């Protein structure tokens, strides 16, 4: 009744709030909200840290720029928010953690813009690498934290045997790990096509082989943003959009406190 | 059993 | 019963009711069936799906291995007198690939063991019945050093001792994962660098491995004493996931695998070229 | 301890309902045949994932 | 000793059978299972998802990004094919790879009803009327929208609601078709015409992408499994 | 109780009811017993039509293929390291003249497989014991190209593993037609040629031929690696037809096969000279 | 799920009606033995196709 | 181990008999017959139908 | 003179409580298999041999 | 069943009663669980003893 | 002579496995238990009872 | 017996 | 029999 519409949205955690005008409904993935460990299925016996509010709440990250020639952008989680405010201090003060997420992607633009972002959350996103080298690729490089990673049109061997970059290479139409793009749409997504929608909305649950895990040392899902269809604008060829992510850790608990991890990112 |  | 739904008789539309029309923006699949856009008669259906259920899409005994070993004289340099493998189903890439269309599964496993052998030269005699030493040792476990060491003693270790000629051996492994699914695809380290270490080596591990050994190896040996001619063996390992449980479908692998990761080198031109308007 | 139930018949002699038996020998689960007798389920979870799953007829944006 | 009569088939290993056999590490404790999410009952759930179709497959498209995008414009030749494809699911190049096409590789014969879901991903100023549609086989393949239009067909009108679906009924002969390409067991022709023109006002772009979806109908089954040729492994 | 109508005692007669007198021209058979022109005694009749049921009929074992396959170095010329076979029971006669007796059928099938093995030449030392491995490959499945490649990795492909010696194989299969029965006979194309066709080529079609693989075929190799000396190996596919039921019955073939279609070529003379007026 | 039937006893021992038993072991039923007892039918459709069908003592053509 | 014991006849192949063996294509789903006119349920019935005979076989 | 009992299943079919059947065919016990159904004991006799066994919340001396 | 104790949810102490500290000159090994010195939660306990015994 | 068909696995002998098998002294008038002290009925009982630990494993 |  |  009174005008309520699948386009418009508020999105309410902790002291932030998302509104959202334009719309295409929003996905829980695998038809499953986030919830705490239940005690049957319950493994750390120590009594579990719940932040709450402090933790389960809008971390909005460094946002992207969208051009004609950008081949897509890719996110681990827990990674991204490592430096999130006190959820990045929950972190690592544990050996053990979950959370589930509400992913919010954000890119706006005209009635006269042209352009379509396939937006896929994907459960233990494992990507390809730089060279010759199986399974190779440095924690350092796995793990870009709020920055993300990039896609390319193609593979480029990393040659430099001598001082090797152990790097991803993932390419666009493999997503990145040898796979077709086109079935990536049996992953948990939504696409922002710009004629359409200003935005895409996907709730997370924990997903994983055990009830709680190591986040400093796994990361459960990967958030991969591909243009499924390039941006395009009136006669403009060097057109540029924003694409900003915000992201919810949901129903944070940890387990095993003690002096904090810190991680060598050089 | 099924005796026929 | 597990018969498809059967057709529905629907006749002509004039409506505001638009099933044709849709957004797939919203991440979902258009529910459409023929009597929502044509006029369709009544059919009583009668097939079913019988199998394609996970159980009879993976009921079938697979090739994961072939290890080969040879019975002949013990000399002084590099022999196959025995010979061990790492329990994986990723040396070969046929039910690789069908495990890998799920990220987690569970499942016991049958191992049905082949064996075949030959003579290897013109000749030196014969070769009385073989009798093959198949024994499974778990990470930790003491591995075998030579083909008769006190490690083949088995007193805790699993053995099989199979008689050439006889029956294909076939044993059943409960899910003996340490977690509360096997992991297919791991995205994460065993171990995290920290900026309190000496040398960076010591936090460093592979991408997407888990732990060292994983589930151990199987030892095979000609229990048989050699004889003057030499005697090559082979062991085909064929098994097969039962009682099976998946979860989180993935798209199926697309290009050549390249080692026990996600990575690829050579080969990333799946599709073959047809002209967009030729049929 | 004698397990009994009926064969999904597809090809019928010139001869009604026929069944086959089943006996477990081993104490281990694992070493147990498969049963093939398996329950379906809803492509939902990946079909549908929606907050609001709306109905075929309506327009999927409102 | 009860006396016993070993028939044919004894001592013989079948990789179809279904058997007994003694457990290796008797009494382990097996780790219980927990509610993961996202689980799967059987093989059809996956072909039932909508995947993206590799449309274009045209000599410098092909294995790029763009093999799935189809141009649409607003000075497009309007007698002309936007596209045409065969109903092969499991044999036709564009759809062969797509999940639906891949499931059914690991079969060899198919049933039921497919459906194909178009995306205009033009700017919202644009419009457009376009015919898609289906051709059971046994006739000559389209060359025309008038052809086009005796068949199985939808007019789709460009809107708000983005996105269109076709269904291709399960219209055949025989009670299962093959997964193989093969003239006797053959499904028909799709095929998709303007039926007006796309319309831009000034200011926009007169040129954008399409992008196509198939899935299968509930009605659609699978059997006698069977290997791929779909992935192989060399010496 | 199956036993036939017993003989009724009839008298003479003296009537206007003429059962002896009929017109075949109605298509009919005229229904007449001994009773019916004759003076007959009572007969208890025990006989019964038990072994000429359909079941009975087709209930035997028969030879319909022998796949020839030997074990032998690899050379590099063309061998006999494995082989293949269309599925038909069309390579042989004489059960291919039975099932054809009929238009259409639905039926099981038991495969019997008798592998016999013998030495090609006079000495170059033995062969220890042989593993064979008989492949189904469906419609669509990749085809071996060489003797291990890995299409024998048979990881959704039934494949059956032979021990020589061992009790002849068996696997029995379902009715597996893309129809609701069998057609023995197919008056008709899979292809219509078109006057909208480029070539003729395109529309061109073997008469009475439905699909082009039809079946499948059954791959079949020595698993065992090659001895010194060389082991030629014949598996002989025996079929039978069970749990039977046919439609439409057809005149029995008269003269010799020419091929899978009804075809003939020679010796379609078939009845022998007799006198008219001679027993 | 063990099935009993009466054998057609032809030669009889100078020992009345005798058994046998029947147990399926396998899920599918193409994997079932015969049961041989099959049921017989009219001639009819083959000898007698007429739309009128007529009695043996009266005239064929009438 | 339940004690047996061998009889003759084991391990031979009679082309006559009848016995189970394990099914090649498990779960398999098998296309429903349809009521096709024409159906015979035993040998006999064709040789009740008149077929005629070659009664001229001079050269 | 069958036996049957529950087998503790660990991973589960697609498809409740499984059994096996187990049956002696030899007279001397010495030549049966092994139940493993075993009972558990206390570590008491091991771990607190006392005379006088104390509660863990109070002092050990007293 | 031959499953495990479930662990017991414990919270905070100031007490008396002193579990951490003992006396193993007696002989005894002391019978302590986590929830003893530290807090735990509650724990559905499913593992079981069943491979060790003799 | 029940109809029999051997399966995979037949003949092999698994070192884990748990059958019956004749014995060798039938008949055999066994000693009976007494009531010993100390009886284990589980290996964990073992791993319950504390040892001394070697934490000095200095040179 | 269990008849299912 | 004698189920337990
Ligand atoms: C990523 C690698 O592959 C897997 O995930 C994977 C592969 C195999 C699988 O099976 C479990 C492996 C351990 C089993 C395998 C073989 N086992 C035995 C035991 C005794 C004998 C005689 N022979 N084999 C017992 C332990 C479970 C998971
Ligand atoms: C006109 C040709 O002949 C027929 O009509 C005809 C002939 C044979 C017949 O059987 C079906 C043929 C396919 C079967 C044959 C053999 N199959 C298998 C399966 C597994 C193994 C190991 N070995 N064989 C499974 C599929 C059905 C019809
Ligand atoms: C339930 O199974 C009771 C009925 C048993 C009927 C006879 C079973 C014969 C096979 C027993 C196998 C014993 C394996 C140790
Ligand atoms: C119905 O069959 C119940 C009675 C069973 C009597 C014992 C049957 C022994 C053979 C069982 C074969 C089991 C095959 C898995
Ligand atoms: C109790 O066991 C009565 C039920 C018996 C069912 C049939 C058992 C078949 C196996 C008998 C083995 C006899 C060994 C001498």
């Amino acid at each position: 009744a009174c005008g309520y519409s699948d386009r418009v949205l508020q999105l309410t955690l902790g002291n932030s709030t998302i509104t959202t005008q334009e719309a295409a409904n929003s996905v829980v993935a695998y038809g499953r909200w986030p919830e705490f460990i239940r005690d049957d299925e319950a493994n750390p016996v120590d009594q579990p840290t719940e932040p709450d509010v402090a933790t389960c709440r809008f971390y909005t990250l460094d946002t992207v720029m969208w051009g004609k020639e950008s081949k897509g952008w890719w996110w681990k989680l827990p990674d991204a928010l490592r430096d999130m405010g006190l959820f990045g201090q929950n972190m690592y003060y544990h050996y053990l953690g979950r959370s589930g997420y509400t992913v919010h992607v954000q890119c706006n633009a005209s009635k006269f813009h042209q352009g379509a972002l396939g937006v896929f959350a994907i459960p233990e996103y494992c990507l390809a690498g730089d060279s010759d080298k199986q399974r190779y690729t440095s924690y350092a490089n796995a793990n870009p934290g709020e920055r993300g990673g990039k896609f390319y049109s193609q593979f480029n061997k990393d040659n430099a045997v001598t001082s090797p970059k152990r790097e991803f290479c993932p390419v666009d139409y493999l997503l990145g790990c040898g796979v077709l793009l086109g079935n990536a749409f049996v992953y948990p997504h939504q696409i922002i096509n710009l004629r359409t929608n200003n935005s895409a909305t996907i709730v997370l649950p924990y997903v994983n082989a055990l009830a709680i895990d190591s986040m400093v040392k796994h990361n459960n899902w990967g958030i991969a943003i591909l243009p499924l269809s390039p941006l395009d604008f009136a006669q403009d060829s060097s057109v540029e959009i924003p694409i900003t992510v915000t992201i919810a850790p949901m129903c944070s608990e940890f387990n095993g406190l003690r002096n904090v991890t810190a991680p060598k990112f050089q | 059993i099924s005796e026929v | 019963q597990d018969s498809l739904p059967d057709t529905k008789a629907s006749g002509p539309a004039h409506s505001k009711e638009v099933p044709a029309l849709t957004a797939v923006e919203t991440g979902a699949t258009n529910p459409l069936a023929p009597s929502d856009t044509v006029q369709t008669r009544h059919v009583v259906q009668r097939r079913s799906r019988s199998e394609s259920t996970i159980e009879s899409f993976f009921a079938r005994g697979a090739c994961v291995a072939i290890i080969e070993v040879d019975n002949e004289q013990p000399t002084t340099r590099a022999q196959k007198l025995f010979a061990m493998w790492r329990i994986t189903y990723k040396d070969t890439v046929q039910l690789r690939r069908k495990l890998e269309l799920f990220t987690y599964s569970r499942f016991d496993m049958e191992l049905t063991f082949v064996v075949t052998a030959n003579f290897t030269n013109a000749n030196n005699g014969h070769a009385l019945n073989q009798v093959y030493q198949i024994m499974y040792i778990p990470p930790g476990a003491p591995t075998p050093k030579s083909w008769d060491d006190y490690t083949w003693q088995t007193s805790s270790n699993p053995s099989i001792f199979y008689t050439y000629g006889a029956a294909p051996a076939r044993i059943s492994v409960p899910y003996v994962g340490l977690a509360n699914a096997y992991s297919h695809f791991y995205d994460g380290f065993a171990k995290v660098p920290l900026k309190t270490d000496a040398n960076d080596q010591i936090g460093d591990s592979l991408y997407s491995a888990m732990t060292v050994d994983d589930f151990g190896v199987l030892a095979v040996r000609v229990v048989n004493d050699h004889n003057p001619t030499k005697v090559t063996s082979k062991v085909r390992i064929y098994m097969k996931p039962k009682h099976v449980r998946v979860w989180c479908p993935r798209p199926p692998r697309a290009v050549p695998y390249y080692g026990p990761g996600v990575d690829y080198r050579n080969n990333l031109d799946p599709l073959s070229e047809k002209g967009l308007t030729t049929y | 301890g004698a397990q009994v139930s009926s064969q999904k018949v597809g090809a019928h002699e010139n001869s009604s309902t026929i069944n086959y038996t089943t006996i477990n020998y081993y104490k281990d689960s694992a070493s147990n045949a498969a049963s093939k007798q398996d329950y379906s389920q809803d492509p939902s979870k990946f079909t549908e994932p929606l907050k609001d799953v709306l109905i075929k007829t309506a327009p999927a944006l409102n | 000793g009860l006396p016993v009569l070993n028939t044919p088939g004894s001592n013989q290993y079948l990789t179809s059978d279904n058997h007994q056999s003694p457990c290796a590490i008797p009494e382990f404790d097996v780790t219980p299972p927990i509610d993961i999410p996202g689980e799967v009952k059987n093989m059809m759930e996956l072909a039932e998802i909508d995947t993206m179709i590799p449309l274009n497959l045209e000599s410098t498209k092909r294995n790029t990004m763009d093999m799935y995008r189809v141009t649409l414009s607003d000075s497009a030749d309007l007698s002309q094919p936007i596209l045409c494809l065969s109903l092969s699911p499991a044999f036709d190049p564009r759809l062969s790879h797509t999940m639906l096409g891949e499931v059914l590789n690991y079969y060899t014969h198919w049933a039921g009803s497919l459906k194909f879901t178009f995306l205009f991903c033009g700017s919202m100023m644009a419009t457009g009327k376009i015919l898609v549609a289906y051709a059971p086989p046994g006739a000559q393949p389209p060359t025309s929208r008038k052809e086009a239009m005796l068949g199985t067909h939808v007019i789709w009108d460009l809107g708000l609601q983005s996105s269109c679906t076709m269904v291709v009924p399960w219209i055949s002969n025989v009670t299962y078709r093959q997964t193989t390409q093969d003239s006797f067991t053959e499904g028909g022709y799709i095929s998709m015409f303007y039926q007006t023109r796309i319309v831009v006002p000034l200011s926009t772009p007169k040129s954008m992408s399409m992008l196509g979806f198939v899935s299968a109908c509930n009605d659609f089954s699978v059997r006698l499994l069977r290997d791929t040729t779909h992935i192989s492994q060399s010496a």
